[PDB]
């Protein structure tokens, strides 16, 4: 009996697919997003600097509470 | 480039597998010659082409 290399192929490897396809990220629906965290971004800060306003001049009232100083 | 380097070479090294198991040296073999082919491919390695294209 001869015994030599055998030939096997079962699934071909599949010759040449694609793997590089879109994901997560469409278009139109990031910019929902993104210019969508800049006005919650900008929301967010400005009410905290109202906030600073009220520190601000309470501060300030205490140079012009004090005259023995 | 650092990676694409380094990434292929992992696969590449792989590749000289077939080639020791084949022939004698790692990378230049005195394979083919005008007679055809020197020596027959080995029972394990006809598996394992399979085994690494998929």
């Amino acid at each position: 009996x001869x015994x030599x290399x055998x030939x096997x192929x079962x699934x071909x490897x599949x010759x040449x697919x694609x793997x590089x396809x879109x994901x997560x990220x469409x278009g139109y629906s990031m910019f929902a997003v993104g210019i969508g965290a800049l006005l919650f971004g900008y929301w967010s800060m400005m009410k905290w600097n109202r906030e600073r306003r009220r520190l601000q001049i309470e501060d300030f009232e205490a140079r012009i509470a004090l005259m023995p100083l | 480039a650092m990676t694409p380097f380094f990434w292929m070479f992992e696969e590449r090294e792989k590749m000289f597998e077939f080639y020791e198991r084949v022939s004698g040296a790692r990378m230049h073999a005195a394979y083919v010659r005008p007679g055809g082919v020197h020596q027959d491919l080995p029972l394990g390695l006809m598996d394992d082409i399979y085994e690494f294209s998929k």
